[PDB]
C-alpha cells in the first residue's frame, strides 16, 4: 500500500514535470502561429524593431 | 595662426563624424541580425524539449 | 520549472501596462507632468552612455593623451554595464522600446527647433536692430584687468 502511495506521488511528479515544461515553453512561442490570444511579447526578440 | 588652427579642427571633426554616420549604420545591422540569431535559438534548441 | 514559469508570467503581466508618455507641444510651459519611471531610467543609462561616448570624443581631438583616463574609462563601462543590465531587468522589452521611441521623437524635434530658428535670421536686412535676447548664463564675475576691446563695434 505505502508503494502504491509512492507510486501515485512519482506519476504526479512526472506530470506536473511534463506540464510544467510545456507551461515553460508556451512562453516561447511567436504570435503567428498561436490564435488571437493578446500574446504580448516577452521577450526583445519577439518585439518589431 | 588660430585661423589656420581652426581648419585643421574643423577637418578633424569632419572625419570622426564620418566615423560615427559608418559605426551607426553598423550597430544598426547588428540589432537586426541578434533579432534573428535569438528567434532561432528558441526555435532550434528550446521548443523540441516538451517531446523528449 | 515552476518559480521560472513564475518569473516569466510576471514579465507578461508587467508588459500588459500601458506605459502613457506626454504629449510634446513646444510652446506650453513648465507643467508638473511626471515623467514615466523607464522614460527616466533609460534616458539616464542612454546620458551615462553618451558621456562616456562623449569623452572618448574629446580625447581623441585634444591629442593630450594622459594615460590616468583608461582605469576611470574602464570603471565608467562597468557603471553602465550594471545600469543597463538592471533597466533589463527592472523593466519590460516592450517599455524600454516604446522609451526608445519617445527618446528618437525627442531628438528629431530638437533638430527641428534648431533649423527653424538660425532661418529666421537670414530674413533680416543689415538693420542692427540688437532686441531683447534675455536669459542665458554665465558671467563669472571673477576675473583682472585685461583691455579687451568690447568688438560687437560694428
Amino acid at each position: 500500500h505505502l508503494l502504491r502511495v509512492t507510486n501515485k506521488k512519482l506519476n504526479h511528479e512526472l506530470q506536473s514535470i511534463v506540464n510544467g515544461v510545456q507551461t515553460l515553453m508556451s512562453f516561447f512561442s511567436t504570435p503567428e502561429t498561436a490564435c488571437e490570444l493578446s500574446s504580448q511579447p516577452i521577450f526583445l526578440s519577439q518585439l518589431l524593431l | 595662426q588660430n585661423i589656420q588652427e581652426a581648419c585643421l579642427l574643423l577637418d578633424k571633426k569632419q572625419k570622426h563624424i564620418q566615423i560615427l554616420i559608418k559605426g551607426n549604420s553598423s550597430s544598426k545591422s547588428q540589432i537586426r541580425r541578434s533579432s534573428v540569431e535569438a528567434q532561432k535559438y528558441v526555435q532550434d534548441k528550446l521548443l523540441p524539449w516538451p517531446q523528449e | 520549472i515552476q518559480y521560472r514559469c513564475e518569473q516569466l508570467q510576471e514579465i507578461r503581466r508587467a508588459s500588459q501596462r500601458e506605459v502613457m508618455f506626454s504629449a510634446v507641444d513646444p510652446d506650453l510651459s513648465s507643467s508638473t507632468f511626471l515623467e514615466p519611471e523607464v522614460l527616466r531610467d533609460v534616458r539616464e543609462v542612454c546620458k551615462l552612455r553618451f558621456k562616456f561616448l562623449r569623452s572618448l570624443h574629446d580625447d581623441s581631438i585634444s591629442s593630450s593623451v594622459h594615460p590616468g583616463k583608461e582605469d576611470l574609462r574602464s570603471l565608467s563601462h562597468q557603471q553602465w554595464m550594471s545600469m543597463a543590465e538592471k533597466v533589463w531587468n527592472t523593466h519590460t522589452p516592450n517599455h524600454i522600446l516604446a522609451a526608445l521611441e519617445r527618446l528618437t521623437l525627442n531628438s528629431t524635434q530638437e533638430l527641428k527647433k534648431l533649423q527653424f530658428s538660425q532661418a529666421a535670421d537670414l530674413s533680416k536686412g543689415p538693420s542692427c536692430q540688437l532686441k531683447e535676447f534675455s536669459e542665458p548664463i554665465t558671467q563669472s564675475r571673477s576675473c583682472n584687468e585685461s583691455t579687451h576691446l568690447d568688438p560687437q563695434e560694428t
